[PDB]
């Protein structure tokens, strides 16, 4: 079940059931970071929403104010601050890596060898759209989790 | 008396059954190899024996000892499970 | 066929070679030009494989050297028994074990050293021992000094026999190569002849000697009035007065009436409440069953009668579903390389020793052992250290195999190739898991130290705070403690008192064993142990797997097993050899074993050992401080090292002053090693040039030109002195503490 | 031979062992005869 | 030639060249390859013959004191079982003229003279007829075979002269009457352990009423 990658053993890896099964390829090709024919803004928005939604729990349950009546607000604010730090880091990486006007450095070949248009994400403008989407989605996702957990007070398991 | 008891017959039965299995091609032997467990092959003992079937003196003792082991196990299991008297 | 074939008079016995040092080496036999020669002479002495490329000669030398080692071991045992017979208080100890301290070494009165002859009791003055020979001798039924004398004489005769056998089997009749490669017959003889019959004979000794003697000993009978061991043999009435089942002889054995022997063949479990050790009848049944198991095992392989499994057939039959037969070619590899066999055997013996150390503290097999705290601590620590060293040696000699014996053009193996073809993935994943374990184990201690220092104890990880309970261990303990009755109906009590089932055994007003509880601190320290072991594995496995090449040095196998570097280029290439990986692994092994023995010492002193009053109030040695204090580093520094060092540092002026002297000397040696570890040889050779000028000035410059130590020798001297200093420091600390306070 | 055994007894570690053993014996006997000395009292 | 448990490897070197050859080597200890030390066909044959010759008179001398005492020709004090004569102190003793241990040194001197003198002929035959030995050195020469010395001293009467095949028949008789004696010694050694009575006395119990057989003597009393 283990074979060379694309029939080329002399590349620095060998295909396994982990890296070549169609089940993994479908899931990884259905993720926002690999939708090469979608505008960077929406791809960044989905990422920001998901990560901001997930970051609420740790700050709200493990912090130094967990046994106080305002623990939910502290957790939400911690999630928002972390999202701000991550957005700053994304902008810095984009500035350092991509220059204005340079062509995309994304691979232009598929498994069979068919040429494809390069991904717009690996550019100065696409990365900026992705970063703005990530920030907006992160704030929205944090707010949504706070609203669902400590405003409506849905009946969860160990909230 | 010990002779004629339940324990005295089980050992004889097991030893006779194992000897018959070993000699008449029902089990591996010196001149009969085996790989999977059911495949009866045909080896050479390499020692002169009067018996024309290949049964060798070192091949009698193997089945003789297997019979003793199996019979002792069965007898002690029967004694512990109840179905026979603990001391005979 | 399996036949005994030798060669007659291979090597002539002469003194000519003794007068020519370096005779074994073609490059050393010339004589010295520099001091380096001398060091080389000792470094290459037992490397037979490099002396010649002939396998048969290597095998013959190995056989003779093993005989020599057996002769030395017999000398050691003869000395132990003679010193026990001549200069000990064993006879007095036989009459009051709980109040008298064992002693078998005495010193001469010069320069004031006679103060070391301390007051151990029983009208005797000397040095207290912790090897546990007294308990072993009592368990063997020994009651007189004459018997010990006879055993020592027998051991001297055996040592002579082993040395003569070495001489004969090397210089007179040397076996051929086919003799050594009969692995089926060797396995048959060592499984059945050595282990099975050895256990059978010892079980017979226990049944016919040890049990009746210990009956009188525990009955309160003066040792000089006990019947002699041969009286129980030629007078069966005397033996039948204690065990009535000896009246019927061996008839139940052959008639399958074995239940008649239940008097001295039991399945009790637990401990004897008088001696605090395992029941002797359980040990006898154990050795009988083990003997049967090994006797049956030693009939599996085929030698001369066409019956039995061939070893090559088993390996070649299993094959693999992954497009090939993986286990094909291992028989040839394992029958032509001494180093690979040594690697596998060293690993197995080293792990077994750790098992022995763990099992002997929790199920104490000798009488009056559990309440002799110094002996218990000594035995556990000793066997831990031995096992660690053997395991490291396994990696070293596996690397030697990879460098010198691996050859895919003549002896191919598919599994070894497949492993070599994903070494990057293996090593990267081990690296990551090491980082994860280190963070989530040591950072917890760091977090606790910070929280405690900031006045926030309610945010710590502790039993009174955020709890991390080891639920799986508690569940396994509960299963084992309630095993007698359902899953093991034939056993009276559990295998150990530590499992649970509230009950305590006390001998002479001292606790032997009792249940051991587990909490947050135990969870933390167990994950620390996991961290240290995984890191040691990372280093040693990297050493073995990249021995022949890497992305940095494509032709490393041409440089050899033991070489210092390949130059300052490529960014720098110091310590790329496999020998350097072994060198680095020794440090992490030391770290791991030190933490293991510290955990053992503190936990046993805090939760097990202690005294008990008439009403049954247990007072522990350190009073249960482990649970709250061992969860910060400051706790280990203050409540363990600083508190328990008092005995060793206050020992001057008493019989324990030698331990204070060794404490200081071992700190000295440890610090001395750093000079070798931190520096390099160019500086030292430059200094030696200036010193040699001065010697030349006065016509005293030697012909053997002085040279600094080689780079490899510098590293070797460094690690050797580091380990000796650290281990000896801990040795003195433990022995003074446990002897004074226990 | 006697020549070869005399040659082997003259090698450096063996001769060092014998020399240091004799010296240690001499010092031990002297300290047994004149013990606990901090000075030279004869003259 | 009745071959007994003869293997394929054993038949190569066993070809009826030695007296009493029947071809029983189920282990191969007499294989000619890889010889050294003691394992060697000449030494093995010599050792078998010598142990048998010793066992002959060993078994004979361990029975006469009891039977001859029973028949009424030896005083009852002297007539005792063999294992009660002093060789095994825990199993009875007798007071002889000097000592249980001085007799050992007296015996060992005389036996060591004979054994050390016999060992030399095995190494270099005929070397005992050279040096002066009170005039008896002209007879202690040998024949050429250490096992069969012969000569006037070892053959005062010519029972093995004027024929050749008769000598082979006598060697074959010696092999049988020596192999029987070793098993007899083993039997009389085990019988005393399992019964504690004189071997000659044990004969009558089975001879008269064959009821007290081995099964009744399996409890292994003192
Ligand atoms: C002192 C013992 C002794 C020795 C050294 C020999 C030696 C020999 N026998 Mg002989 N025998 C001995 C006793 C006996 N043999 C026989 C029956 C035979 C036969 C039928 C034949 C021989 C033959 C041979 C020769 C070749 C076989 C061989 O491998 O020899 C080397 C073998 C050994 C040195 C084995 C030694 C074993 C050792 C004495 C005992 C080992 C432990 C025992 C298994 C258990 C002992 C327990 C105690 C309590 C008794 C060789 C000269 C063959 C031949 O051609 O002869 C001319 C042959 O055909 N022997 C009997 C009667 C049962 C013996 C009884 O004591
Ligand atoms: C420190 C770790 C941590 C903690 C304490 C929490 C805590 C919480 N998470 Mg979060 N979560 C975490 C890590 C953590 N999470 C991680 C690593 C992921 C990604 C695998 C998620 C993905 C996640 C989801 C998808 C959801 C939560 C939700 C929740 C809440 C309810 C959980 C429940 O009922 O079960 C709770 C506040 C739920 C929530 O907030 O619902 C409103 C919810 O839907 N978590
Ligand atoms: C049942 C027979 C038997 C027994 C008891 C032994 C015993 C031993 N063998 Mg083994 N061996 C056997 C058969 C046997 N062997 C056979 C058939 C072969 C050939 C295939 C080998 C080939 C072999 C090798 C190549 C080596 C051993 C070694 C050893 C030693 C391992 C260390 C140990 O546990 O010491 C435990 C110590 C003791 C129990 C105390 C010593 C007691 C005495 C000396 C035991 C003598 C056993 C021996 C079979 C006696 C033969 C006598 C006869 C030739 C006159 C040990 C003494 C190793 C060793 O160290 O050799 C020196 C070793 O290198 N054996
Ligand atoms: C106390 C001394 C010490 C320390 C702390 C380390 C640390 C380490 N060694 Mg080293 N080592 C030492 C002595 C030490 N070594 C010595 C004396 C030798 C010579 C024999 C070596 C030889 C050696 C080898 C040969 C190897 C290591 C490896 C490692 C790593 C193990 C992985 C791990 O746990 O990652 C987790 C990290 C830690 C446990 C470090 C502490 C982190 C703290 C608790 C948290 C910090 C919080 C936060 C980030 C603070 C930020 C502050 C901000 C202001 C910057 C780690 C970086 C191995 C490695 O690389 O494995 C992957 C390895 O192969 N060491
Ligand atoms: C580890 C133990 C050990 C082992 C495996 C061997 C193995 C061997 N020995 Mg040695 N031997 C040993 C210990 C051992 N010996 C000891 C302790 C002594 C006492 C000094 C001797 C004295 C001895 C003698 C005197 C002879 C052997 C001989 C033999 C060989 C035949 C053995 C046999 O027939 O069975 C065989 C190579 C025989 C030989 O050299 O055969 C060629 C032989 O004559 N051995
Ligand atoms: C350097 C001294 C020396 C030594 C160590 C030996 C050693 C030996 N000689 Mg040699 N010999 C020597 C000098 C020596 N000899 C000299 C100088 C000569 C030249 C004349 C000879 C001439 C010689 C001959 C001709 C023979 C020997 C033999 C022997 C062997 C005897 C073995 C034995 O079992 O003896 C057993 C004896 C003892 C262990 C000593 C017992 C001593 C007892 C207690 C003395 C009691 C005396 C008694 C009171 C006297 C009165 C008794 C009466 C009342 C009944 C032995 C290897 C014999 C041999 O085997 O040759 C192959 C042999 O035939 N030697
Ligand atoms: C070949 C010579 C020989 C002869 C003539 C006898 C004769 C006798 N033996 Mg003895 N015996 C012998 C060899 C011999 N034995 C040997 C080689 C052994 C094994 C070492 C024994 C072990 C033995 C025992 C344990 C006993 C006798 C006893 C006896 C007596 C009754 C028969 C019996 O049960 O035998 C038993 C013989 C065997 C089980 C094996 C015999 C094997 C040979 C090859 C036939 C009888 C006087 C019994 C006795 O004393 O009764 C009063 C008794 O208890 N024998
Ligand atoms: C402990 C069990 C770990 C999982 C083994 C799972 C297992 O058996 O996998 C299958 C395979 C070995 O099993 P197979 O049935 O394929 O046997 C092939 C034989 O030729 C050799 O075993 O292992 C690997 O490929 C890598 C195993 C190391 C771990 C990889 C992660
Ligand atoms: C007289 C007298 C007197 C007084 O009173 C007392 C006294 C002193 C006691 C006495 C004496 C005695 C004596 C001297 C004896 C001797 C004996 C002997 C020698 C034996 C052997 C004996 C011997 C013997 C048994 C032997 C045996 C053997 C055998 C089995 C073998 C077998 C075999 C063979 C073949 C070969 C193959 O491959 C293997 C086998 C199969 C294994
Ligand atoms: C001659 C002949 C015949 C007959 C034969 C016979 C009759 C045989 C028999 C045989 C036999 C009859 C054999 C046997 C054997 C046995 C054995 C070999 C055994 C073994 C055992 C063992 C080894 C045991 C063990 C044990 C013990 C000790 C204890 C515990 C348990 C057990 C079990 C583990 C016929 C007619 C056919 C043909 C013609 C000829
Ligand atoms: C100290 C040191 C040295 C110098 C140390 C040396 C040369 C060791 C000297 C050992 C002894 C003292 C040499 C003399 C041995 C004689 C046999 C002594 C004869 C006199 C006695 C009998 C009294 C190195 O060469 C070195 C090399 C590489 C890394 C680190 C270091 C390093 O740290
Ligand atoms: S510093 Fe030493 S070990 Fe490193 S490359 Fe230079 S010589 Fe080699």
């Amino acid at each position: 079940v283990v074979q060379p990658i694309n029939g080329d053993p002399f590349i620095g890896s060998l295909e396994t059931p982990v890296t070549s099964s169609p089940l993994v390829a479908w899931y990884l090709s259905n993720l926002p970071a690999y939708r090469t024919a979608v505008s960077p803004l929406l791809r960044g928005i989905e990422v920001g929403l998901a990560h901001g939604y997930l970051l609420v729990g740790p700050f709200a349950l493990t912090g130094p104010l967990r046994n106080t009546p305002v623990h939910g607000q502290a957790g939400a604010l911690g999630a928002i601050g972390l999202v701000t730090i991550l957005s700053v880091v994304l902008t810095m990486y984009g500035v350092a890596s991509f220059e204005d006007g340079a062509p995309s450095t994304a691979p232009s070949l598929t498994l069979t060898g068919r040429k494809k248009e390069a991904d717009k994400l690996q550019t100065a403008e696409g990365w900026a759209q992705f970063t703005g989407g990530f920030f907006f989605g992160g704030v929205s996702g944090a707010i949504w989790a706070y609203f669902l957990l400590y405003v409506l007070d849905l009946p969860y398991f160990f909230k | 008396d010990y002779i004629g008891s339940s324990t005295n017959l089980i050992m004889i039965t097991t030893t006779t059954l194992m000897l018959f299995a070993g000699r008449f091609g029902l089990a591996p032997s010196a001149n009969r190899k085996a790989t999977a467990g059911l495949k009866l092959e045909a080896r050479e003992s390499g020692l002169q024996t009067g018996d024309p079937a290949g049964f060798t003196l070192a091949d009698t003792l193997a089945c003789g000892s297997v019979g003793h082991i199996l019979g002792v196990g069965i007898v002690l299991g029967l004694k512990n499970t109840g179905v026979l008297d603990q001391i005979i | 066929e399996v036949k005994i074939v030798v060669d007659r008079d291979p090597v002539k016995t002469s003194f000519e070679e003794w007068a020519r040092p370096g005779h074994f080496s073609r490059t050393l036999a010339k004589g010295p030009d520099t001091t380096t020669w001398i060091w080389n002479l000792h470094a290459d002495a037992h490397d037979f494989d490099s002396h010649t490329g002939d396998l048969e000669e290597i095998s013959r030398k190995v056989f003779s050297a093993h005989f020599g080692q057996l002769s030395i071991i017999f000398l050691w045992l003869s000395g132990m028994y003679f010193h026990g017979a001549r200069f000990s208080n064993y006879e007095a100890w036989l009459s009051d074990p709980t109040h008298i301290g064992p002693s078998a070494q005495v010193v001469w009165p010069i320069v004031g050293q006679e103060i070391l002859n301390g007051d151990v009791g029983g009208g005797f003055r000397g040095i207290q021992i912790t090897s546990g020979f007294f308990q072993l001798w009592r368990a063997s039924g020994i009651t007189s000094e004459l018997q010990l004398y006879c055993t020592a004489i027998g051991a001297l005769i055996f040592a002579a026999l082993m040395l003569f056998a070495g001489w004969f089997h090397y210089h007179k009749a040397a076996p051929k190569l086919a003799w050594f490669q009969d692995v089926e017959s060797m396995l048959n003889h060592h499984l059945a002849g050595l282990l099975g019959l050895g256990s059978l004979s010892w079980a017979g000794h226990q049944i016919h000697v040890s049990l009746p003697i210990n009956q009188f000993l525990d009955a309160g009978v003066d040792p000089k009035e006990i019947p002699l061991p041969h009286e129980f043999i030629l007078n069966r009435d005397l033996l039948a007065q204690l065990y009535p089942s000896f009246a019927e002889g061996a008839t139940p054995f052959f008639t399958l009436n074995w239940s008649k022997y239940a008097e001295f063949l039991t399945f009790r479990g637990g401990l004897d409440p008088v001696t605090g050790g395992l029941w002797l009848t359980d040990i006898a049944h154990h050795h009988l069953a083990i003997a049967i198991l090994f006797l049956i095992a030693g009939h599996m392989y085929r030698t001369n009668w066409g019956i039995g499994h061939g070893l090559k057939d088993i390996l070649e039959a299993h094959k693999g579903p992954f497009t090939g037969q993986g286990h094909k070619g291992l028989y040839e590899i394992l029958t032509t390389s001494w180093h690979a066999q040594l690697s596998l055997n060293l690993a197995m013996l080293g792990s077994t020793t750790i098992v022995v150390a763990h099992h002997m503290y929790s199920m104490p097999p000798y009488p009056y052992l559990a309440t002799d705290y110094g002996t218990q601590l000594s035995l556990f620590t000793h066997h831990m250290w031995i096992g660690g060293f053997l395991i490291v040696g396994a990696a070293a000699h596996a690397a030697i195999f990879m460098v010198r014996d691996y050859d895919p053009t003549t002896r191919y193996n598919d599994l070894l190739d497949r492993v070599l073809r994903h070494r990057d993935a293996i090593i990267s994943h081990l690296n990551w898991v090491c980082i994860f374990l280190g963070f989530h184990s040591f950072g917890l201690y760091i977090h606790n130290d910070t929280m405690s220092a900031l006045g926030r104890p309610q945010d710590m990880f502790s039993d009174t705070a955020i709890q991390l309970q080891p639920i799986f261990a508690q569940w396994v303990q509960n299963i084992h403690a309630t095993a007698p009755g359902v899953t093991a109906p034939g056993a009276t009590t559990s295998t150990s008192l530590t499992w649970g089932g509230g009950e305590l055994v006390a001998v002479g007003g001292k606790v032997a064993l009792l249940p051991i509880p587990l909490g947050t601190a135990d969870f933390l320290v167990h994950h620390i142990h996991a961290f240290t072991i995984h890191v040691t594995v990372l280093i040693l496995l990297k050493g073995v797997l990249f021995a022949r090449s890497s992305r940095l040095i494509p032709d490393k196998a041409n440089l050899g097993f033991r070489f210092p570097c390949d130059g300052p280029g490529r960014g720098g290439t110091c310590q790329v050899s496999a020998w350097d990986h072994v060198f680095l692994g020794l440090f992490w092994m030391y770290n791991a074993i030190s933490v293991v023995i510290f955990h053992f010492s503190w936990k046993m002193q805090s939760d097990v050992w202690g005294t008990i009053s008439d009403q049954g109030m247990v007072t522990h040695i350190t009073g249960g401080n482990f649970a709250q204090s061992s969860i910060t580093i400051n706790g280990w520094l203050r409540d363990f090292l600083w508190a328990q060092a008092s005995q060793v540092i206050q020992s001057y002026g008493s019989s324990l002053s030698a331990y204070g002297l060794f404490f200081l000397g071992a700190h000295f040696v440890w610090a001395f090693s750093l000079m070798f570890l931190f520096s390099g040889r160019g500086y030292w050779q430059e200094l030696i040039e200036s010193i040699v000028w001065a010697h030349n000035k006065l016509k005293v410059a030697p012909a053997t030109q002085p040279r600094a130590l080689s780079i490899i020798q510098g590293r070797a001297v460094g690690v050797t002195h580091y380990l000796l200093g650290g281990i000896a420091t801990t040795w003195a600390f433990f022995l003074a503490r446990i002897i004074a306070v226990g | 031979s006697m020549r070869d055994i005399k040659t082997y007894l003259s090698v450096a570690p063996v001769l060092s062992t014998l020399w240091f053993g004799a010296l240690a014996g001499l010092l031990i006997e002297i300290n047994r005869l004149f013990p606990d000395a901090l000075s030279f009292p004869f003259f | 030639r009745q071959l007994w448990f003869a293997s394929k490897q054993s038949l190569t070197y066993l070809d009826g060249t030695l007296p009493g050859d029947f071809g029983f080597d189920p282990l191969g200890l007499s294989d000619p390859e890889g010889t050294g030390g003691f394992i060697e066909p000449r030494w093995l044959a010599y050792g078998e013959i010598f142990n048998g010759r010793t066992a002959m008179m060993g078994v004979v001398g361990m029975i006469a004191p009891e039977a001859l005492g029973k028949v009424g020709l030896v005083p009852p004090e002297t007539a005792i079982p063999w294992f009660q004569a002093g060789a095994i102190p825990p199993a009875g003793t007798y007071q002889y003229w000097a000592d249980p241990y001085t007799l050992f040194v007296f015996e060992m001197a005389l036996i060591g003279f004979a054994e050390h003198r016999r060992l030399q002929d095995w190494y270099n035959p005929g070397s005992m007829g050279k040096q002066y030995f009170l005039g008896l050195e002209k007879y202690l020469g040998g024949s050429g075979d250490p096992a069969y010395p012969g000569g006037p001293i070892f053959n005062p009467l010519g029972f093995g002269t004027k024929s050749e095949k008769e000598m082979k028949e006598l060697k074959l008789k010696e092999i049988k009457n020596g192999r029987l004696a070793m098993l007899a010694f083993l039997g009389m050694s085990l019988q005393a352990i399992f019964t504690g009575v004189g071997p000659f006395q044990n004969l009558l119990d089975h001879l008269s009423d064959p009821v007290n057989n081995n099964i009744l003597t399996s409890l292994k009393f003192h």
